């Protein structure tokens, strides 16, 4: 499986502010250019909800608010408003191979 | 005018005559004759003159593109390889199976799992996937 | 209208194998895979295995295939998992979800349960 | 031109 | 009354394209709705 | 190897003025030709009908040689074969070839009749000025040459594959060389050998390509078919 | 003539189509229709009147 | 004409009997004698549906 991190362990911004998550995975997700990446999204006292997939940075349950980037080994997450109920721990998601392991997560947080 | 006429009514014969003993009589492989969609049960009836031919055919349409692989393999064990029969292996996209890989059929898509029914043993050949887990034909 | 309901958490002793179950409603529970998850920290969560509820297919995390076997109620709508040898170690927050695809190819969570949790 |  | 004949090309139906692809895997065209 | 036929598929085709045949218009000749109009009549009703049976048979056949799907055309096709061909993104060299070697006299349409006419060489001798002194009309081909290109493209693309089964409905859409070796395991050769023979295989297969750039000669039998196909249109006009 | 001719050729016409749809798209078992060494892969270009 | 309309109607009738199927191998001898509509299903699946 590929190991999956990210950086920084939790980020906090000003209301209205744009921000971002980077997460490197060990060997390149992309296997027929499917990409195969998933974003997540949780907070305390509920289930993790899916955001965004690679080529959806709208849809799948999210506003365009939720801007996936990159290939290969290199991606990030990127919001450029945001809002206090944006605070969650985030989560990359391997789609390629079982076991499908998954990144512990950042935590996004107000100043 | 008569004799030309009737020679080449008889030429024209020859080939209902080969209709009926193809077209109508079987299900037909070879394309070009009858309607172009493959072939499937065909009729005839009286005309002037000759014979009528009915030609029932199968039409595609809504083509979609789907990602396929050549073949399959264990990763463990490279002598072990197989190919699909009559249909091919295509990366899944149904939510039905948790099989990586999927079984369709060569007229219409509709995934399966693969299984070895929809097989056949084949020698190794370096454009197969090595599959690093789970293939069930053979299951090791 | 999805919903995922779950069974109740329980404080069960070590060594003890212990059930668990989702029930789908608003859907045809027949036509997607579930999926289940363990979650020890906000930081803490990993696949625990698959299940196809119509062919009864699996595959599971490397760690729990000789502990974990799942199984389905095609009349209750509802999928199971039982965990073999329960340890201290293993006290999570377990969660039941409903595969789906949409982007071609890529397998996701979609739906969640609310979850349930064992000690 | 167009039909009748 | 009609009116004047149109000057017209014959169509050209183009061919559906699939893109050929390298490597170990290719893409592939399969109907989903067969008619009679 | 490569063996080569021809099989032809339609008669020039031609109508006749047949009153300016009979005669040039003199008034004389106009009334004496009156008597026998009705054979002037018969004889444009069945050159027509025959021209409208060509017709037929070129858009029967056409709308049998397109595919529903195809690759598009790249350079570099087939990989180490060599493909000579490819159109020159046209027609292709191997159809200049041809065009080229065959002694037919240039078409008419464009500019047509203005190569009758005094505002051009003193050289020309084409039997197609000549249309128009005799009354003789050759009408133009149905299908235009660059759309006739386009099927005979279409079916290039086609290639790779053919195989799998039926092939009547889904598209393989794979390398040129990988449907090559599933033809040659499909005579009974072993896998093993394809294998390992491949740059070999690749070598005598063009070769015997090859060999088509000196191929169109008079002793070419396939090449003498062409040549008299052109030749009996020309004589019945004669 | 020119009737007898047209007849000829719109014959010939179906013979093409025939090749078109063996020889062309498939790898044909039938020996004796092409070259006399099996099949692999033909090919077909346009030619005056055919 | 030679045959009279009647004999010409019994011969096509007699191919239209013959149908269902020509499959199974041969069918130059032996007769399937099964439902038109269970020979439709083994034509559908003789062209990989
Ligand atoms: C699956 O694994 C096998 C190795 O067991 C790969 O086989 C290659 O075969 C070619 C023969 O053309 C050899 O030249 C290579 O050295 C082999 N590779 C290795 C790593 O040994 C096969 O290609 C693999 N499949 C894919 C898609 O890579
Ligand atoms: C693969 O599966 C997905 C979902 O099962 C299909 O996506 C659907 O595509 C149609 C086509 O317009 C849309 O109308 C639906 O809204 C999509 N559904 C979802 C859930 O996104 C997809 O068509 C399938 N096939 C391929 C080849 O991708
Ligand atoms: C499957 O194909 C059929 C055609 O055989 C389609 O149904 C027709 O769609 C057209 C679209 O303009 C309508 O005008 C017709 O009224 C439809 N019905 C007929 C011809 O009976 C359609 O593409 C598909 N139908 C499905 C998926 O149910
Ligand atoms: C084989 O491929 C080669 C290129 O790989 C080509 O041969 C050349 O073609 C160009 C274009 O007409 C000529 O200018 C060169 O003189 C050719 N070289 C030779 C050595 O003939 C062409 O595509 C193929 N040639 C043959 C003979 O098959
Ligand atoms: C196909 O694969 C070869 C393998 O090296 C590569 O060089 C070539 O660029 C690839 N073709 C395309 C179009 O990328």
């Amino acid at each position: 499986d590929i190991v999956l991190t990210q950086s920084p362990a939790s980020l906090a911004v000003s209301l209205g502010q744009r921000a971002t998550i980077s997460c490197r995975a060990s060997e390149s997700v992309d296997n027929y250019g499917i990409s195969f990446m998933n974003w997540f999204q949780q907070k305390p006292g509920q289930p993790p909800k899916l955001l965004i997939s690679a080529t959806s940075n709208q849809g799948s349950g999210v506003p365009a608010r939720f801007i996936g980037s990159g290939s290969g080994t290199d991606f990030s997450l990127n919001i450029h408003p945001v809002e206090e109920d944006d605070t969650a721990m985030y989560f990359c998601q391997q789609s390629k191979e079982v076991p499908r392991t998954f990144g512990g997560g950042t935590k996004l947080e107000i100043k | 005018q008569q004799l030309v006429r009737s020679e080449s009514a008889a030429l024209s014969a020859q080939l209902a005559k080969d209709k009926v003993n193809e077209c109508v009589k079987a299900q037909s492989k070879r394309s070009g004759f009858c309607g172009q969609g493959t072939h499937i049960v065909s009729f005839v009836v009286n005309a002037p003159n000759g014979l009528y031919f009915m030609h029932v055919g199968y039409y595609p349409s809504n083509h979609i593109e789907v990602v396929s692989a050549y073949g399959l393999c264990d990763a463990a064990n490279p002598t072990n390889c197989i190919a699909p029969v009559n249909g091919y292996f295509i990366k899944t996209n149904n939510t039905r199976i948790v099989d990586e890989w999927s079984y369709t059929g060569s007229s219409f898509y509709a995934p399966e799992p693969i299984t070895s029914l929809n097989t056949k043993y084949v020698a190794p050949q370096v454009t197969y996937q090595n599959i690093s887990t789970n293939l069930p034909p053979p299951l090791l | 209208q999805v919903q995922l309901q779950q069974s109740g958490p329980e404080l069960v002793r070590p060594g003890v194998s212990v059930k668990i179950s989702c029930k789908g409603s608003g859907y045809t529970f027949t036509d997607y895979a579930i999926h289940w998850v363990k979650q020890s920290h906000a930081k803490s969560l990993e696949w625990i295995g698959v299940f196809s509820t119509y062919y009864g297919n699996t595959n599971y995390n490397q760690k729990f295939k000789g502990r974990a076997t799942m199984t389905v109620d095609k009349s209750s709508s509802t999928a199971y998992m039982e965990l073999a040898r329960l340890t201290s170690e293993d006290s999570a927050i377990y969660y039941c979800a409903r595969k789906s695809y949409y982007v071609d190819y890529v397998d996701a969570m979609d739906y969640w349960g609310q979850g349930t949790s064992v000690t | 031109d167009t039909p009748s | 009354v009609p009116g004047e004949m149109r000057l017209a090309s014959i169509a050209f139906n183009h061919p559906i394209q699939v893109d050929q692809l390298n490597s170990s895997y290719f893409k592939l065209s399969i109907p989903t709705n067969f008619s009679f | 190897g490569v063996t080569q036929e021809y099989i032809q598929t339609t008669i020039q085709k031609v109508t006749v003025d047949c009153k300016q045949y009979v005669c040039n218009g003199f008034q004389k000749c106009e009334q004496l030709l009156r008597e026998y109009g009705q054979f002037c009549s018969k004889i444009n009703q069945a050159l027509h009908g025959a021209n409208l049976r060509q017709d037929d048979s070129v858009r029967n056949l056409f709308a049998s040689v397109k595919s529903s799907q195809s690759s598009p055309i790249i350079p570099g096709f087939g990989g180490d074969f060599n493909l000579t061909l490819l159109e020159p993104v046209a027609r292709s060299a191997i159809e200049d070839l041809l065009f080229d070697k065959v002694t037919i006299a240039d078409p008419g349409y464009m500019q047509g009749y203005d190569d009758c006419m005094q505002q051009g060489p003193a050289s020309a001798r084409d039997l197609i000025c000549a249309q128009y002194v005799a009354g003789y009309k050759v009408l133009p081909p149905l299908m235009d040459v660059n759309m006739e290109a386009a099927y005979t493209s279409s079916l290039l693309g086609s290639i790779a594959g053919v195989g799998w089964t039926a092939g009547l409905s889904s598209f393989a859409a794979i390398p040129f060389a990988q449907s090559i070796f599933y033809r040659l395991n499909g005579v009974g050769i072993t896998q093993q050998v394809l294998s390992e023979n491949q740059k070999l295989i690749a070598n005598k297969f063009n070769q015997a390509l090859g060999a088509m750039q000196t191929g169109f000669t008079t002793t070419n039998e396939a090449f003498h078919k062409v040549q008299d196909a052109v030749n009996n249109n020309a004589q019945a006009l004669s």
